[PDB]
């Protein structure tokens, strides 16, 4: 069963209706100056997927609205980070507190340690999967 | 038609295969409901379990599209690692194009080396799917590929062959009677809530209800620790000092059916189907493993469970439908 993941960018972005989405989720909502930048960057994109099979960033030249394209991005269940931003249930919530990062690493250390049990079997006592980080829930 | 056959290895682990690239490189992947994303093993792979499965070579593919986003994935048995690209994917028959999947880089265990496929179709919601990639599914609808936004899924019993997952529709032929809708409770794995888990109207476990995924990807059919405890005890299910939860071989043919009792229907699973016999030697099917998520301590139906009906996935009005196995 999937417990979890982490990756690294380039996420895909994309712009619709003025809306940005990065890996799928809502990241920020276009207004006035950008708006025409957006609809070219998604134009920019239909081409290098559909006429030049690049999808490189150099193709792709993504703006700064798209966030930074060296961010991290973590899956929990019904829960995840991407960049400093929470969301829950694929929704904004607020940007993560540094009590939040800390529960991500503590998360990212239980999940090592369950890990290497699970590969390494020939539980008696064992370890479980880590219980998701307390801001995944109200 | 639409149908992707499937393997059964000894009614642990059930496979099917599939091709990518153009010309396509076949490999055999566990169609698992129990997650989201896509991945085979590459040429980029350095694990053990590499050395001996099929390799992906992007290099041999005229339609491939590679990325530097990379990801790791950690499942309840594994983990791995890799580098997202873009396909073409051969599955039941249809051709999905433009699908995302990742090339492992690593895949430790010996797990792995042993086992008898080389990756994974995650077949879960979206929003489980590591870092937000397209899973398979979502592509076959989004491009018109499937007639019905939906799948179903009919795992054989005791090393049979016949297995499947149909893509796009629910076959007759494989169920009697009726199939029951039950409706998910939580979108991400195929989840659905548990009213009871009692035998001889007795509340065993799961008291008041509980959380519970359907999930092709796991064997058994496992529970949180504290409450498999007493299953095994009110079953006679005794652990030995080899780890194996010995259980008499006798019991298969005197025990109560723990019942299962989902959305007002009972669904019975006889010592017939929890009792894992090999040999003279008898093993219990149940599992502990505390598997905690928002939604509290999650129950895993695999397919001890699954053997027993047709399972029908339902993602147009977010249902799980089941019937007994014809």
């Amino acid at each position: 069963q999937f417990l979890f993941s982490m990756s690294t960018g380039p996420f895909i972005c994309t712009v619709k209706d003025n809306q940005v989405f990065v890996a799928n989720l809502p990241w920020t909502m276009l207004e006035g100056d950008d708006i025409q930048v957006g609809k070219e960057f998604a134009a920019r994109v239909e081409d290098c997927t559909n006429v030049k099979h690049d999808m490189a960033p150099t193709c792709t030249k993504p703006p700064p609205f798209c966030g930074p394209q060296d961010m991290k991005m973590f899956n929990f269940v019904g829960c995840s980070v991407l960049g400093n931003k929470l969301f829950i249930d694929q929704k904004y919530v607020r940007d993560l507190t540094a009590k939040d990062h800390a529960e991500v690493q503590t998360f990212r250390e239980k999940i090592a340690a369950f890990e290497e049990q699970q590969e390494n079997q020939p539980p008696a006592g064992g370890l479980s999967p880590p219980p998701p980080p307390s801001f995944c829930t109200v | 038609i639409g149908d992707e056959p499937l393997e059964n290895y000894l009614d642990t682990e059930y496979f099917g295969t599939i091709g990518i690239g153009t010309p396509a490189q076949d490999f055999t992947v566990i169609f698992d409901t129990g997650s989201s994303n896509l991945w085979v093993p590459s040429v980029y792979c350095s694990s053990l379990a590499c050395s001996d499965h099929n390799q992906f070579n992007p290099d041999d593919s005229s339609t491939f599209e590679a990325t530097s986003q990379e990801l790791s994935i950690t499942y309840g048995t594994g983990s791995m690692t890799g580098i997202l690209g873009y396909d073409t994917v051969q599955v039941g028959g249809i051709s999905d194009t433009n699908q995302i999947f990742g090339l492992s880089e690593t895949e430790p265990g010996s797990f792995l080396y042993y086992a008898p496929f080389d990756g994974i179709l995650g077949l879960a919601y979206p929003s489980i799917s590591a870092s937000g990639a397209t899973p398979v599914f979502d592509n076959l609808w989004d491009q018109g590929l499937v007639s019905q936004d939906l799948f179903s899924v009919y795992l054989s019993s005791n090393d049979d062959s016949g297995s499947v997952v149909l893509l796009g529709g629910i076959d007759s032929s494989y169920y009697t009677g009726s199939l029951n809708w039950v409706p998910v409770s939580v979108e991400g794995y195929w989840q659905i809530t548990l009213d009871s888990i009692t035998m001889d109207g007795e509340t065993i476990a799961c008291s008041g209800g509980c959380q519970a995924i359907v999930d092709t990807g796991t064997s058994l059919l496992t529970g949180p620790t504290s409450a498999i405890a007493n299953i095994q005890s009110d079953i006679g299910a005794s652990e030995n000092s080899d780890g194996e939860m010995v259980i008499s071989c006798s019991s298969i043919d005197s025990l109560p059916d723990i019942v299962f009792t989902i959305n007002g229907v009972q669904y019975p699973l006889s010592p017939s189907a929890y009792i894992l016999q090999d040999d003279d030697s008898c093993t219990s099917g149940f599992e502990g493993m505390d598997v905690p998520t928002s939604s509290g301590e999650l129950w895993i139906l695999g397919d001890v469970f699954i053997r027993q009906y047709y399972t029908v996935f339902d993602r147009a009005n977010n249902k799980v439908g089941l019937a007994p196995v014809a």
